[PDB]
C-alpha cells in the first residue's frame, strides 16, 4: 500500500543559521 | 579458506617490526564545539 509524499521529508542540512535567503 | 593472515613479531627483526599507530580524526561540523585546546577564555 502507498501513499503521496507531497512536500515532507525535508531537513536542515548543516548547523548554520541562515535567514531571508534561498539557499 | 578466510582472508586472515597473522604477523610473527620477533625482538631480532626494522619495517619488520611491529609498529603501534594511532590516527586521530578531527571533527570539523558547525556543531557544538566539545574538544578544544587549552588557550584560556577572556571576558
Amino acid at each position: 500500500a502507498y501513499t503521496n509524499s507531497f512536500t515532507r521529508g525535508v531537513y536542515y542540512p548543516d548547523k548554520v543559521f541562515r535567514s531571508s535567503v534561498l539557499h | 579458506y578466510f582472508p586472515l593472515q597473522s604477523y610473527g613479531f620477533q625482538p631480532t627483526n626494522v619495517g619488520y617490526q611491529p609498529y603501534r599507530v594511532v590516527v586521530l580524526s578531527f571533527e570539523l561540523l558547525h556543531a557544538p564545539a566539545t574538544v578544544c585546546g587549552p588557550k584560556k577564555s577572556t571576558n
